[PDB]
């Protein structure tokens, strides 16, 4: 493999490149919010594609496999990327520059309004925790390994050490206690369990606004769809 | 799939 | 607090005296299994478990000092957690099978009676496969279990502060026990995060599992009791 | 709630 003998600055250096850029929104109804969201994260999958083949290691796996992590953490992957670019935003999502929405506009959208509650908890989260871009990289990295890991793998985890092994040394280098380093890794993994939370609740949700076709979900978007069911 | 498209692509 | 107040090996102790039985079923092995009556069984089952588990969670270090309200809400979304990782403990030991109970071993074959049941089957017999590689130990097991507790509702959530801190006590005791096993500091780190990426997927198969329940509920197949509706009731 | 009954005694 090629991720396995990267050092963790390397490593970390590797993933801030891999970063996915941050789109724009088309310059509200309840299709007018669906429409926007929708056009919007059909774009952003394009480049978390493209994301996650600069991810080390996700290459050396075979297209199959690719495909099936893919498709079991993409909408865990925007969440989280959303999550993160709203942090210093408070009580507000920011799923693009010019769109900025709070928890009172997710409620033109039925059943919506109980997502974003949970967004911006998990955003407050990290907020309060004082996450790190280097800290963040890794934590979407470790989501894009390990969904769907377990639906199929020694290479994989091999790399998840890796990524733990990134972590712990961002720790060290903030100056934190063995004692912090441990309970602060803990803190963030735990998070994933309420981001895959979010993401089947998502996902569900997706396929809520599917059956009223509130608006025409694109081809990819449907794939995507067709995958948890 | 498109995936597998974007995948190779 | 009490909780707060002890050390890992007072923790592990605690946690281990406070383990709910392993129950039996009433599987009466002549009949071949009806969808219905496998569904009849594992509720009938479950709705037991459920109450010893509320229990159980009376007696995780610091649960006690919550308020009612949290204490209902950290339940409600946890408990098919608490379930299904306890059934994936005890199937450890049985490789392909899934130990419901000591006269309940089902292979994912008899999982396809039931549709829509299968792939969650071979959800729960990965992750029995998973704490199988890992060597999985008794002690990592209750550690865990009561991070899930604690945990999965707690972003749903003024003092979320004290739970926080108990989350952090049972971080600090299974770095204990790895360090008391032999492994190295590189090897606790890694360790402890194999461990808690279990927990996403136990997330993922109880949500699964969720909705497979309200499906069998609307389906009619066999009635839910008053406990397991009041469990679903607060999980959509 | 039953949960509620329970959690009491
Ligand atoms: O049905 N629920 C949809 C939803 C939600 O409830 C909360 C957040 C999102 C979303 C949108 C864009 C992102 O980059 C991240 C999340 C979405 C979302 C996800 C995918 C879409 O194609 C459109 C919207
Ligand atoms: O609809 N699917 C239900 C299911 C499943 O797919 C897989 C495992 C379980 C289960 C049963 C008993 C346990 O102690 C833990 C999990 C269950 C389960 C969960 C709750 C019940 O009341 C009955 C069965």
């Amino acid at each position: 493999s090629l991720a396995l003998s990267l050092t963790a600055d390397q490593m970390v250096s590797a993933l801030l490149d891999a970063e996915p850029p941050i789109l724009y929104s088309e310059y509200f109804s309840e299709a007018s919010m669906m429409g926007l969201l929708t056009n919007l994260a059909d774009r952003e999958l394009v480049h978390m594609i493209n994301w996650a083949k600069r991810v080390p290691g996700f290459v050396d796996l075979t297209l199959h496999d690719q495909v099936h992590l893919l498709e079991c953490a993409w909408l865990e992957i925007l969440m989280i990327g959303l999550v993160w670019r709203s942090m210093e935003h408070p009580g507000k999502l920011l799923f693009a520059p010019n769109l900025l929405l709070d928890r009172n506009q997710g409620k033109c959208v039925e059943g919506m309004v109980e997502i974003f509650d949970m967004l911006l908890a998990t955003s407050s989260r990290f907020r309060m925790m004082n996450l790190q871009g280097e800290e963040f990289v890794c934590l979407k990295s470790i989501i894009l390994l390990n969904s769907g890991v377990y639906t199929f793998k020694d290479h994989i985890h091999r790399v998840l050490d890796k990524i733990t092994d990134t972590l712990i040394h961002l720790m060290a280098k903030a100056g934190l206690t063995l004692q912090q380093q441990h309970q602060r890794l803990a803190q963030l993994l735990l998070i994933l369990s309420h981001i895959r939370h979010m993401s089947n609740k998502g996902m569900e949700h997706l396929y809520s606004m599917k059956c009223k076709n509130v608006v025409p979900l694109s081809d990819l978007l449907l794939e995507m769809l067709d995958a948890h069911r | 799939k498109i995936l597998h498209r974007l995948l190779q692509d």
